RNA sequence: AUGAACCGAACGCCGGGUUAAGGCGCCCGAUGCCGACGCUCAUCAGACCCCAGAAAAGGUGUUGGUUGAUAUAGACAGCAG
RNA sequence: CGGAGCCUCGGUUGGCCUCGGAUAGCCGGUCCCCCGCCGGGGUCCGGUGCGGAGAGCCCUUCGUCCCGGGAAACGGGGCGGCCGGAAAGGGGGCCGCCCUCUCGCCCGUCACGCACCGCACGUUCGUGGGGAACCUGGCGCUAAACCAUUCGUAGACGACC
């Protein structure tokens, strides 16, 4: 019933889009590897825009201006944000059933991610075009959290993998069940065959 | 929707289970009964919007039902006690019904079963 | 006019009314691309003014039918002659495209000039259309194709119907 | 022994960009997003269910807090299978982003 | 590499369009966009086709770029492309789709009751399995 | 108009929120690096002016 | 977006339907079309009458077109006499 | 830790318990092969509009009664020990127990269950979150802050040491 986003290779506009809208209609959407997000563009543009961004403050009282947030999880919740009539209850609802964050945590590690081709870098660019790590841009613009990020996706990736092969494992001893007793399930799958769920 | 058919009721207190449809009343109501062995539904009026029809049917044209039985018959009278003779009915209409459903493989388990939607169900999607 | 989906090939004759002077007026007879009869006429109207003395009113349509393409099922090299208006200056241009019809290959030149030059339709005028062989033809983005053993895969299957299995699970494949 | 109604999201009233007119609700009902699919779900009924602080009369059964706003299915609208819908009273603002049973005994096949 | 080339004489599975779900062998190729293309024994008319409707498979079938739908029909007979067709697994999985579309909910019911009882046997046999592993393995 | 003569700025905005310090005694705020190589040794102490 | 003059269109209180001008990634109703044909790399891109900002000049960036040339009597290069 | 009710708040109407990653390439087996703290690479074999398919997978709820056929006999339910978790920690697995069954599932026979007489919010995650005593029993608990006074590294008053 929440949705979980895994934002490797998402165009960032493209995927804040179709979030802001989901949300809007009410769902839980989580979106995790924030640093995987891919930015259009050369990585030099994307970064002159942010650092345009970053000048961009209130003269009189910085602590009053604009609120650059420098981790990946944070630009991409500011980015959806616009999307949304945050200055109203039901925008401020719909950013309350928004959670993001950076890499993967232990919460949401064990399930599944979810992938919008809509959105997807291999689909809605073309291979010749240039573009931008967002994990990578929010390390060279501030980020302090890259290193210990990476050390972490680098052990539950191990960890996955582990947990991949008992997987693989067990699908093996399953078909080998499946020859050995098909002889008596038989008339359990011809009525499947039949009606198209095991041809 | 022909006699002989297969209906899922969707409002009634029996919502949600399968019938099998004998005919057309004078009212305009589908006179509907299912084996009350099966799914306890007695010789009933439904209207015949409030009632999904399925591809499922059955050739009850070799049964008769008794003609003594109309829309005034049906028709509530004013706690409800139940007549020995719309038992004496019942047990007549079921002794023709049940034996022939009998004959198709998994038909009586399919109207003791009832009708539901799950996660990823849509009834435009799916045909019955 | 404006190139309104693909266009249709009009064959269009017209006179002059009679007059005391003469009683039999020369017929002349156009071919022209438009969207409908309609609009047809009035191109044939504005290209017999421009060239004759000839107008609305001191002339009257004859015939205004539709030619359809005779082997619409083979495909054929065609050369288009244009004289369309620049920013400043008109020029006259000679491009060669590839289609079944000659109405398609005449939408074709619309399109594709309206896209790299961004010359309007009511600044293109048509002036010759005909079927050219290959051997006549001369630019190569039409004589590459000319090989009887042509063969060619499509190397990058760009994921179509996005947004039916909007929220899935499954990283597309663009490789067949 | 199990849901019979289909799922629907209330997306919004029928608005202009500068307007909108509480009669007719904006409806989402899962599973469809085109025109050829929500052919099937014109003239159902509609109904929002909420709760309320004290109890009120339920037909066959006891009275709780439970209250709901009927409404009919009306026709579609725009090519994502949104559709529209009319409520014996307009729905309340609050009800944005939230289900909307859509029931199947107005049935058509 | 590659192993499907768009070349004269190959047939194509079309996804969408007018004449969805039907093999067509193309003749020749018209643009970069577009190529012409004639069914005979799946009646779809010659007609040109863009590239982007149509999935191209492993069925090449020898004629000229030119040659009329009298041949075309011959070449696809003598190739016998229908059975082999209904036999790849490709219209194996197509057909069992439109079976599954197909399902009624009498016959929605049966699947269920039998998957119920398959899916207890094979698990079972896993699980009798497994211990049997974990004895051999110590 | 602009400055007639050109001055630099008096004070420093690093130390901008002049205001007194929540935290009696100055606590540290970074440690210096460890590194394996050196042998474990303590990095900081207390004293009292005197 | 914003707005005394711009586009449509003028107004009793309402229901249903359909439009003009303008629009359909999100804010924001509507393209969540398996939309068509091409151009475009910007370390200051571009994004709709009035309108809210740009010129002359140049580019071996890239595309189309025009004209004049030379090449199996063996050319433009390129490396040598 | 081990019972019944009242007030208020609302939505919700089965879960999917996980590789990484490429997209001008992948996926799964495989040793007949070589190295490494079972993993990696090479050979070979099956698929690729992905079937080990999110167009997907699992459970499926009317019940009880008797007898019969198919699967289980190694399992279903509930008492002790062993590990697995730290980015915001897993109500998971394994080994023995005294109790219990051929009931649990898949098809056949038999009848019954207010058949509430066509008619709506039905069906749940619900021992849901918050509050007041009614409450019977068990294991542990008798604290700190503030004001006042002093201090004076501090200080307009607060504040602070
Ligand atoms: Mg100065
Ligand atoms: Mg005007
Ligand atoms: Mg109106
Ligand atoms: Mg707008
Ligand atoms: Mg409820």
């Amino acid at each position: 019933q929440v949705l979980v986003l895994d934002g490797r290779g998402h165009l960032l506009g493209r995927l804040a889009a179709i979030v802001a809208k989901q949300v809007l209609l009410g769902r839980k959407v989580v979106v995790v590897r924030c640093e995987g997000i891919n930015i259009s563009g050369n990585f030099y543009r994307n970064k002159l825009k942010y650092l345009a961004f970053l000048r961009k403050r209130m003269n009189t009282n910085p602590s009053r201006g604009p609120y650059h947030f420098r981790a990946p999880s944070r630009i991409f919740w500011r980015t959806v944000r616009g999307m949304l009539p945050h200055k109203t209850k039901r925008g401020q609802a719909a950013l309350d059933r928004l959670k993001v964050f950076d890499g993967i945590p232990p919460p949401y590690d064990k399930k599944k991610r979810m992938v919008v081709p809509a959105a997807l870098k291999v689909v809605r660019l073309k291979p010749t075009r240039k573009f931008a790590y967002l994990g990578r841009l929010a390390h060279e613009v501030g980020w302090k959290y890259q290193a210990v990020t990476a050390t972490l996706e680098e052990k539950r990736k191990e960890k996955a993998k582990i947990h991949y092969r008992k997987k693989k494992q067990l699908m093996r001893l399953r078909k080998q069940a499946e020859k050995n007793v098909e002889k008596k399930i038989s008339k359990f799958t011809d009525v499947l065959k039949t009606h198209g769920l095991l041809v | 929707i022909t006699p002989g058919t297969i209906l899922i009721i969707l409002t009634g207190r029996h919502r949600g289970k399968r019938v099998v449809f004998l005919k057309q009343l004078s009212s305009g109501l589908l006179l509907v009964t299912g084996p009350l062995s099966l799914n306890r539904v007695p010789l009933r009026r439904t209207h015949q919007k409030f009632v999904i029809a399925t591809s499922t049917k059955i050739d009850i044209s070799g049964v008769k039902i008794p003609k003594h039985l109309t829309d005034a018959y049906f028709k509530k009278k004013k706690k409800y006690e139940i007549t020995e003779q719309r038992k004496v009915d019942q047990k007549a209409v079921d002794s023709q019904i049940l034996p022939k459903i009998k004959a198709v493989p998994q038909l009586q388990g399919y109207l003791r079963s009832v009708f539901a939607l799950t996660n990823g169900v849509y009834p435009h999607k799916l045909v019955f | 006019m404006k190139a309104s989906g693909t266009l249709r090939e009009y064959k269009v004759v017209g006179r002059c009314l009679p007059t005391p002077k003469c009683r039999t007026p020369p017929l002349y007879r156009m071919r022209i691309f438009a969207p409908n009869h309609v609009v047809a006429k009035s191109r044939f109207w504005y290209f017999v003014s421009q060239l004759k003395k000839m107008k609305k009113s001191s002339g009257e349509i004859v015939y205004c039918g539709q030619v359809f393409e005779k082997s619409p099922l083979r495909v054929k090299n065609f050369g288009i002659w244009l004289r369309y208006d620049s920013r400043s200056g008109t020029h006259n241009m000679y491009r060669e495209y590839r289609d079944l019809t000659t109405a398609g290959a005449v939408t074709q030149c619309y399109r594709d000039m309206g896209a790299r030059h961004r010359a309007r339709a009511h600044s293109i005028q048509i002036m010759k259309v005909e079927e050219i062989a290959a051997s006549k033809c001369r630019r190569p983005a039409v004589k590459q194709f000319h090989d009887s053993k042509i063969k060619f895969p499509l190397p990058h299957r760009v994921l179509r119907r996005q947004h039916k299995p909007r929220f899935t699970t499954k990283r597309p494949n663009t490789f067949f | 022994s199990g849901r019979l109604w289909c799922k629907a999201i209330f997306a919004g009233y029928k608005r202009g960009l500068r307007n909108q007119r509480e009669h007719t609700a904006l409806l989402k009902i899962e599973g469809v997003y085109a025109r050829d699919e929500t052919e099937f779900y014109l003239g159902k009924r509609c109904a929002y269910v909420y709760k309320a602080k004290n109890n009120t009369v339920t037909p066959g059964g006891k009275p709780n807090k439970t209250r709901v706003i009927w409404g009919k299915v009306t026709r579609a609208h725009g090519n994502s299978g949104m559709v529209r819908a009319k409520f014996r009273s307009n729905l309340p603002a609050k009800a944005i982003g939230h289900r909307i049973r859509v029931m199947l005994y107005p049935s058509r096949i | 590499v590659f192993r499907r080339f768009v070349e004269v004489g190959r047939v194509a599975y079309v996804s969408f369009g007018p004449h969805a779900g039907k093999l067509v062998a193309i003749v020749d190729v018209i643009d970069q966009n577009r190529a012409l293309v004639d069914g005979p024994c799946t009646r779809v008319r010659r007609q040109a086709m863009p590239f982007k409707c149509m999935q191209l498979t492993d069925f090449i079938l020898k004629f000229p770029h030119s040659a009329r739908q009298k041949y075309v029909r011959k070449a696809w007979e003598k190739a016998d492309i229908n059975t082999k067709w209904a036999a790849t697994r490709w219209a194996k999985k197509i057909e069992a789709r439109e079976r599954k579309a197909k399902m009624t909910d009498f016959d929605r019911y049966k699947v269920m009751k039998a998957k119920k009882m398959r899916n207890r046997i094979i698990k079972n046999e896993v699980k009798k399995l497994q211990r049997a592993a974990l004895l051999k393995a110590s | 108009s602009h400055r007639k003569f050109s001055a630099p700025r008096h004070g420093s905005l690093g130390f901008l929120p002049r205001k007194r310090s929540s935290r009696h005694r100055g606590k540290v705020k970074s440690f210096p690096k460890d590194d394996p190589s050196k042998p474990v040794h303590l990095t900081a102490f207390l004293g009292y002016k005197a």
